[PDB]
């Protein structure tokens, strides 16, 4: 049998699904999410790390001259000054007053520990869903792994399972992500080769093991200071630890929908949004016959007390007669209240209870016990407690039934406003039939 | 607030309407009295219809 139904997508709420084939009793199939994992598809584009500049011993020439030539090196700075007298511990190190070379290089290259510390920059795309469902029915319980995209067929118990597609298109991640250690970010980058100094991104790199790469931090050279040797440069901090101090708010805080983020992969777990389309195949193996299930006849229901609340505080009292005693299959067929229990436990006896969860403030709403079927309507009071730890495990429904007390007011204002309505306008008619007679 | 203020005018619009159709319906039953030069209306449509 090929049967189809819409699931909510909340982790930990129970669902109740009916199966109802001509000839065989009714089945009733539990059915829960466990967690869902959000993954989209990286493609990684850059990665920027701390880097340090590295300057060699600068070359002193006594009674000469030097000339540097440009070699390829990223932002490779070189330069000569003339007239320079340097000075050691000792003395003087030339003869030559006023005819030394001074020539200084400076250049700047990524750090050592860019493998290990780094933060990488991604492009967001179609995101794909990955969900994990508890099954149970008769004797079977069990969890299996399936891909929500309407292609993952998974087979539990001789039955086909396939899920999905997904009902909204909804995706936390904006086109342009920054990852770093266990941290997400939806800021945007500069592209590549177009950095600036003191900012994301002044050193690029393609991926960590590339040997090219593109600098811009704006080193610049000084003429040294009298009777001294060293090479004087100054240059822009280095971005990434600007931007590490001033990095803005985390995805991790911000994400609605109550999304926990995780890294390696990327991903969001435990999105609260849309539904799933289930469609099943079951064998017949699964159902059992009429002839030996209990015939029940003249089902009669009644409500023993209701106060509507997260938790499953209403309960109430179902009577029957049977001709044998066994296991029958309980629903209720509308989302104004929902059952606990899918099985009952039918006997000679004729009384059952049960408990059911609510929202409204006077639900009534058709329950079915085996082949049996009967209404059930109820007056619930507000509940006490103001803040609870547990989600809330109803629909959310809070429209009153027709035959509720408030909807009756109405009801009873309105007939006597109408009632006034149809005798004024028979007394009119009347009046002016009886004028256009004349 | 919306729901309450939306009922009480369709209540109060309705019975307006009513009181009105029906003034209008007495004074189109007893304009023609007026008209006839003399004569004068019976106590039964004088006393059923408030009757100058
Ligand atoms: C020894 O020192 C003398 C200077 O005291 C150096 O001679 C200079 O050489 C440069 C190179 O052409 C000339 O421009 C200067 O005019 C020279 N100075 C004088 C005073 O002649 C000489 O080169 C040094 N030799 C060594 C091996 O260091
Ligand atoms: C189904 O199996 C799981 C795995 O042990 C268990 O936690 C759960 O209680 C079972 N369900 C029922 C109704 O026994």
């Amino acid at each position: 049998y090929e049967h189809s139904t819409v699931m909510p997508n909340v982790v930990g709420f129970p669902y109740k699904a009916h199966i109802e084939r001509p000839g065989y009793s009714p089945l009733t199939l539990q059915m829960q999410v466990v967690e869902t994992s959000l993954e989209p598809t990286l493609n990684l584009e850059y990665i920027t790390c701390e880097y340090k500049t590295v300057v060699p011993s600068p070359y002193v020439k006594c009674c000469g001259a030097s000339e540097c030539s440009t070699k390829e090196k990223p932002d490779y700075q070189c330069k000569v000054y003339t007239g320079v007298y340097p000075f050691m511990w000792g003395g003087a190190y030339c003869f030559c007053d006023s005819e030394n070379t001074q020539l200084s290089e400076a250049y700047v290259d990524r750090s050592d520990v860019c493998r290990h510390d780094h933060a990488s920059a991604y492009k967001a795309h179609t995101a794909s869903l990955k969900a994990k469902v508890r099954v149970m029915y008769g004797n079977v319980n069990q969890t299996v792994d399936v891909y929500v995209n309407g292609d993952h067929a998974v087979t539990i118990g001789g039955t086909q399972f396939i899920f999905g597609p997904l009902s909204s298109a909804w995706t936390p991640f904006d086109n342009k992500i920054v990852v770093y250690k266990d941290e997400v970010f939806n800021q945007d980058f500069p592209p590549y080769g177009s950095g600036q100094p003191g900012r994301f991104g002044d050193i690029q790199s393609r991926t960590v093991e590339s040997n090219d790469l593109y600098a811009n931090t704006a080193l610049k050279l000084a003429r040294p200071s009298p009777g001294m040797v060293h090479v004087p440069y100054t240059q822009t901090p280095s971005g990434f630890k600007y931007w590490l101090k001033e990095k803005g708010t985390a995805l991790n805080t911000k994400a609605p929908f109550g999304c926990q983020i995780k890294t390696n992969p990327v991903r969001a777990m435990n999105c609260a949004v849309g539904n799933i389309p289930v469609s099943m195949n079951l064998p017949d193996s699964a159902f059992t016959r009429i002839v030996e299930a209990p015939t029940i006849i003249d089902l009669t229901c009644t409500v023993a007390t209701c106060t509507h609340s997260s938790d499953f505080g209403g309960v109430l009292t179902l009577t029957y007669k049977t001709d044998k005693n066994g296991d029958c299959s309980v629903h209720s067929h509308s989302n104004v209240a929902t059952l606990q229990e899918a099985t009952a436990k039918v006997k000679t006896a004729g009384k059952v209870t049960l408990h059911f969860s609510t929202a409204s403030a006077s639900p009534s709403f058709v329950v079915s016990l085996c082949s049996a079927r009967a209404t059930c309507s109820a007056s619930c009071e507000p509940p006490k407690d103001h803040i609870v730890p547990y989600a809330a495990s109803h629909s959310n429904v809070v429209f009153p039934d027709m035959s509720g007390t408030a909807l009756s007011w109405v009801q009873k204002i309105s007939g006597g406003l109408g009632a006034f309505a149809i005798g004024a306008i028979l007394v009119l008619v009347v009046v002016t039939c009886i004028g256009l007679r004349r | 607030v919306s729901a309450v203020v939306g009922m009480s005018l369709l209540a109060l619009i309705s019975i307006f309407a009513s009181c009105y159709m029906l003034v209008a319906a007495r004074s189109k039953c007893l304009t023609p009295y007026a008209l006839t030069p003399g004569a004068a209306v019976p106590w039964t449509l004088g006393i059923l219809c408030c009757a100058p």
